[PDB]
């Protein structure tokens, strides 16, 4: 088969500036028709692919004129010109000339904007929950740049390990942040035998750690 | 406007077969080329095979030679990929997409598991002082223990959009997935402003229509 290699996984730019994306292949998509068959597709968070290149340099109808495609038979590069916030998603090159057709493994886009701390809320169990015999403790970290963030939780000042689970979302396509959340998870009975529940974050936005924290019983 | 409608979601037992369809509509159906490709959560894409609808031929990935088949119904403008033998390995998004890939359909997601349904409960995130700050206060609604995926989530039906975040489920070690979704509203708002998260998974036919109040 034909392989499709892209070499950075991701690629930061500032927006209205410009950035190249990469991607190679194991062998000349030059066709003797003379079209190189090399296309460029975008996905955005929870859609489906959308192609912005056909046959290597040829813009495909409808796509804005800051994308362009250049290349010779086996390197190519996707120039995106005064990147937007909303051009975030993850860029994919394809071979067209010889089946199977084949998929570069994709090129992340990530905006660059002012690092920015989280804002850092928590949510006690509802009672609805503790009445079902569990307990999750909420943490949210709201609206930070850069992606890294660590949290760490505290039940009465003991640091826990094994008990908490992550989820972060995608760089928002207007603000260019993103958000997490941190779930501990314990039984009521192990909820109950004690009284602070903290949870502690670090962020590069951040000159010491910040602490969110309630006493069990308001 | 031409558009490409994909079957539902799909779960199936493990050495079963399945069937997803993409029904074309706004062009000639048997005129163009139709593709399948299959993505994993998280993951690329990858190629399965290519029908010609108007002549019935078709080319297969030999990754999927075994795995795939691909027909296509004129009478109806449907092309169909039946995937057989199913493992957890078959679990993916799958899509249909016009030759050459400008128009696709909206992906059918399948898994392949032996695990029972089951519907999530839906508990309030509960806005206080322990989450309001500067003027906002932040609120959600926890979506806990269900399976399969997905689980969707809209807040006062749609009509709150700004500043809501939807996060990726979690798969617990229960086995179970977990989801929370979370909006930031100006703290005034909490006295005079409703605010209910509508929580769909379709798989359970649960449907939950949760008012989160101010604690
Ligand atoms: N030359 C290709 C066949 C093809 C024609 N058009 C597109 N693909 C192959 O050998 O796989």
């Amino acid at each position: 088969d034909i392989v499709m290699t892209q070499a950075a996984p991701s690629v930061p730019v500032t927006p209205g500036e410009s950035v190249s994306i990469s991607c190679r292949s194991s062998k000349s998509l030059l066709h003797s028709n003379g079209n190189t068959y090399l296309f460029w597709f975008l996905q955005r968070p929870g859609q489906s692919p959308q192609v912005l290149i056909y046959r290597m340099s040829n813009l495909a109808s409808g796509v804005p004129d800051r994308f362009s495609g250049s290349g010779s038979g086996t390197a190519f590069t996707l120039r995106i010109s005064r990147v937007e916030a909303e051009d975030v998603g993850v860029y994919y090159c394809m071979q067209h000339l010889e089946y199977p057709y084949t998929f570069g493994s994709g090129t992340r886009l990530e905006i660059k904007r002012t690092v920015a701390a989280p804002s850092v809320f928590i949510f006690p169990p509802s009672d609805e929950q503790l009445k079902s015999g569990t307990a999750s403790v909420v943490c949210l970290l709201n609206n930070f740049y850069p992606r890294e963030a660590k949290v760490q939780w505290k039940v009465d000042n003991a640091l826990q390990s094994g008990n908490s689970q992550e989820s972060v979302t995608e760089q928002d396509s207007k603000d260019s942040t993103y958000s997490l959340s941190s779930t501990l998870t314990l039984s009521k009975a192990d909820y109950e035998k004690h009284k602070v529940y903290a949870c502690e974050v670090t962020h590069q936005g951040l000159s010491s750690p910040v602490t969110k924290s309630f006493n069990r019983g308001e | 406007q031409v558009q490409l409608q994909q079957s539902g979601a799909e779960l199936v037992r493990p050495g079963t077969s399945v069937k997803v369809s993409c029904k074309a509509s706004g062009y000639a159906f048997t005129n163009y080329l139709i593709e399948w490709i299959k993505q994993r959560p998280g993951q690329g894409l990858e190629w399965i095979g290519v029908i010609n609808p108007g002549s019935g031929g078709t080319n297969y990935n030999e990754k999927f030679r075994v795995k795939a088949t691909l027909t296509a119904d004129k009478s109806s403008s449907t092309a169909y990929m039946q995937l057989s033998s199913l493992t957890s390995d078959d679990s993916a998004v799958y899509f249909c997409a016009r030759g050459g890939g400008y128009y696709w359909g909206q992906g059918t997601l399948v898994t392949v598991s032996a695990a029972s349904t089951k519907g999530p409960s839906v508990f309030p995130l509960a806005p206080s002082s322990k989450s309001t700050s500067g003027g906002t206060a932040a609120l959600g609604c926890l979506v806990k223990d269900y399976f399969p995926e997905p689980v969707t989530v809209s807040w006062n039906s749609g009509a709150l959009t700004s500043g809501v975040h939807t996060f990726p489920a979690v798969l617990q070690s229960s086995g179970l997935y977990s989801l929370s979704s979370v909006v930031t509203v100006p703290s005034s708002s909490l006295g005079t402003q409703t605010y209910i998260c509508n929580v769909n998974h379709k798989p359970s036919n649960t449907k939950v229509d949760k008012k989160v109040e101010p604690k």
